[PDB]
């Protein structure tokens, strides 16, 4: 809808270059796809996401117009949002599904994402291996040869994620400035 | 001065739990802390220590539509306290206030101070209570005239649109509407979004959030600050930029010597002020501003040994056995660590003995009085200690 | 009888930010890295594939903003490309 | 606990000095008791934590001194208005005190009052500050003018010698921070080689009998009074009061070893509760529960360090507020002790006026657990 589309000329010259260096995709009229939107807003010793449900609204409805279905699941702790990953990988509509979409989005460490009952003394904490784990075609194979696209929204770290150094600073003319001894 | 010493015995004898009660600083400056008199003080970046209030030489009255003030209440004899005095505490009603914001409102074309103390961002504040004298005696050369304040009790006030006074003394609320850019929030935890818990992470927090400066910046920050460490206007002045490229934001001027040569470390090169690197420089600036003399210089005198640590650690030990804070306690302290002479003459004695903290036994008998002091101290001895690893 | 499929294939991740650092969310307009990827896949998804369309959202957070952050992506093991072909 | 008993408390609020302990007049119609250079008395307090509430002498001190006179009160201190009355404060300086001690001495053949205190090892304190009003107002309800409505008192040491602390120290006997009472009640706790199955019961229903009938463990309490600082033959008693007395001297009279002054201790802890609490701790006392309550009490007051600060305590982890608030002594006992608190965490939130109260409360929790182990 609000996502410029890919005309039917357009998609079939695309599909003819690289045929087989692209995944192939599922007519839309019987395909089935699905998506899962996990997010948490409201934590017991952690502040709380005020804007999370705008990036709820617009990724389901992105999710919407490129043609999923999408699941919402909100404020889960680690068991919890692993209990619901399982379920999403035990959808039998990935058996008729040509590709997914999971989007997490919560606060985080390097070691993973926050669960809702997360803090310092008694961690709630989802690995960076979990998903992919749990979503791989040992125990996910409905969704083997497709692909699976995983978007993390959350801090990585604590640290600022930039660093400062100093830059101040051949035409034979004059010097301009005054104000020399100071 | 003797003045600042008969007044602690007058507040000391009628202290009352009704709120803080600030003793009068100078003898002669005591005629400006009368009741609708203003003061104003610069951002205050923790909840441990506060600046001290400097005077604006202004009543109320002229900053509000119609110029009149109107009057003071409460003549209350606090009888004689001894050396027979008697004095007198005179309060101004919230009934009074708020009949008076109801009645005048907003000066609205005021740029005169007001929006020269906006661009500063400093909170503005007006005597509410005050306990002066209705004699004038003499001290045995000292002489107190009737009328005369030996004390006062202020009140925030908060201006914009609307003016407005907060009785109930809380910390946290500024006076202007500051430069709300931005309103990003971290995906992280940033600790809050308590006591002595909050002093620490105060003081990790900032020393963290300048980890992200180059080596030889951080280098050129601290040496240059124990340069302008001797220059207290120097100080306020890098104070006053930083909280104009803080709470304001826009372009800061460029200053000479090293308060300038610590500025280059925060300016890009457009001009315009960093505020993730600059509020911790204002940080531990407004943090020394509240430091005495002495201990300063012997501070900046300490800077290039490694005997900080020692000195951090001392007054970490000092400040982690003070608790409760509201107690007059007393704490004991290693003197085997250092065991070089440990006398009243050494170093961390004099920082503790202007720092309101009075050799086996606990020689220092906390004074809640001395909890601002030492909470600076201890600030200060870390973010200089964080400035290279 | 038996066949045998790769245990792990066909996988991307996508981080808000760079291993260590911080994420950063706006309380009425949203997380930026949100809004950058819906933008950028409104945009380019009816031509360029879901590989391509994560380099772009980097290459849009390339200067810092201030509050800088440097999305990732992160163990991609697509062995094709992936069109979505929006309106198919 | 009446309401109208809260105004003069609000009165002298307002204007707290940390001159010294400002004691809120007990009874209005009592106030010409709390006289300036009047006379209280105060049984022996075995706790620094804690104190019973003074009782009257109704006597002057211008009546146990050589000549009559008193002397004067000094100090009319105009507190101002405050709903707008004028009260003033008046004082006896340290002046007038050192000149009367100097000018009247002791009056030798003095047995009256003097004699029936020192035979109680009771400690006595004089009237040395007043908080009185000015202005009669009507609000139906009427204040007089002149009347006393708070006071500030001074302790006096006898003997061969009399003297004044106006410093209250609480170590100075008359006649001869949470760990410093767990080591109070430690100590108090430790001697139980003379229990063997029934005594320690005899006692504890006995007392749920006299909890319920206060003057029985009044006088139980004044017996013990009597037999620590003098020995002697002390009487049987009838009914609860006499069923805990038998239970306590195996000798005739002179019971010497330091354990009847322990539970004269827990007596006076009791002493001071509220009757409609200790009525409902008695219908409590025939229970195994005290290790939930005492540890309770033993998490609120260790949370709620500093005691100068209107702070607040929520729960400990498994607070169990599967009874809350239909009596039990969490909502009552703690209302009760002046203590508005919710259901909802967090529970506790209080002021520092009930250190007293709560500390006491917690004293008995422990001894008491120490007579059923």
């Amino acid at each position: 809808g609000n996502v410029k589309l890919c005309s039917l000329e357009e998609a079939q010259r695309i599909w003819k270059q690289k045929s087989a260096e692209i995944y192939p995709i599922m007519d839309k009229s019987s395909r089935t796809r699905l998506a899962l939107i996990i997010c948490n807003e409201e934590f017991d010793s952690i502040p709380r996401r005020t804007g999370a449900e705008v990036d709820i609204t617009g990724m389901t409805m992105l999710l919407q117009n490129l043609g999923y279905s999408v699941d919402v699941k909100k404020n889960l702790t680690a068991s919890d949002m692993t209990t619901e990953l399982e379920a999403f990988a035990h959808r039998p509509e990935h058996k008729t599904s040509d590709s997914t979409f999971l989007v997490f989005m919560s606060h985080g460490i390097r070691e993973g994402i926050c669960g809702k009952k997360h803090s310092e003394q008694v961690p709630d904490i989802l690995q960076l291996n979990a998903i992919f784990n749990m979503l791989n075609t040992k125990n996910c194979p409905s969704l083997k040869d497709k692909p699976k696209v995983i978007i993390i929204q959350a801090a990585r770290g604590d640290s600022p994620g930039v660093v400062w150094f100093k830059d101040s600073v051949x035409x034979x003319x004059x010097x301009x400035x005054x104000x020399x001894x100071x | 001065s003797a003045f600042e010493k008969v007044v602690k015995n007058v507040i000391k004898e009628v202290s009352g739990s009704r709120g803080d009660l600030i003793p009068v600083d100078s003898l002669r400056n005591s005629t400006s802390f009368r009741p609708y008199c203003l003061l104003n003080r610069k951002f205050s970046s923790s909840r441990f220590w506060k600046p001290r209030y400097s005077c604006v030489n202004l009543s109320i009255k002229d900053i509000l539509e119609p110029s009149a003030v109107s009057d003071v209440v409460d003549g209350n004899i606090q009888g004689r306290v001894m050396a027979s005095m008697n004095v007198c505490i005179l309060r101004v009603t919230q009934k009074t206030w708020e009949t008076m914001q109801h009645e005048r409102h907003l000066q609205q074309p005021e740029n005169k101070i007001l929006q020269q103390l906006r661009s500063r961002g400093d909170d503005l504040f007006v005597v509410t209570e005050v306990l002066q004298t209705k004699e004038e005696v003499q001290i045995t050369m000292v002489t107190i005239p009737a009328g005369s304040i030996l004390a006062f009790r202020v009140a925030q006030l908060l201006i914009g649109s609307k003016w407005d006074i907060l009785l109930v003394s809380d910390e946290k609320q500024r006076t202007f509407e500051p430069s709300s850019g931005d309103s990003l929030l971290s995906d992280g935890i940033d600790e809050e979004e308590a006591d002595f818990q909050g002093l620490y992470a105060e003081v990790k927090a900032c020393s963290s959030e300048l980890e992200s400066l180059e080596m030889e910046l951080r280098q050129q920050i601290l040496v240059n600050i124990g340069k302008i460490l001797q220059d207290q206007p120097s100080m306020e002045a890098l104070e006053a930029s930083l909280g104009q490229g803080l709470c304001s934001g826009g372009q800061v001027e460029p200053l000479d010597g090293p308060a300038g040569c610590i500025l280059e470390c925060l300016v890009l090169d457009s001009g315009e002020l960093v505020p993730e690197l600059a509020a911790p420089i204002f940080y531990l600036l407004g943090a020394l501003a509240v430091l005495s003399e002495t201990q300063q210089q012997l501070l900046a005198k300490a800077l290039e040994t490694t005997v900080l640590s020692k000195q951090l650690e001392l007054v970490k030990h000092v400040l982690e056995q003070s608790t409760p804070w509201q107690e007059q306690s007393s704490v004991s302290l290693p003197t085997v660590l250092l065991g070089d002479c440990w006398d009243e003459k050494n170093p961390t004695w004099v920082l503790l003995e202007e720092c309101g903290l009075r050799v086996e036994s606990p020689q220092v008998h906390w004074e809640p009085t001395s909890l601002i002091p030492t909470s600076a101290l201890y600030a200060s001895l870390f973010l200089l200690s964080s400035l290279g690893q | 009888a038996i066949k045998k499929a790769h245990i792990e294939k066909d996988f991307i991740a996508f981080c808000s930010s760079t291993p260590d650092n911080v994420s950063w969310r706006h309380p009425t307009m949203g997380s930026v890295f949100i809004g950058r990827l819906i933008e950028h896949m409104q945009e380019y998804a009816c031509s360029c594939d879901v590989e391509e369309i994560f380099r772009k959202v980097r290459f849009s957070f390339e200067q810092p903003d201030g509050r800088a952050q440097m999305p990732t992506t992160e163990r991609v093991t697509l062995t094709r490309c992936f069109y979505l072909f929006p309106g198919h």
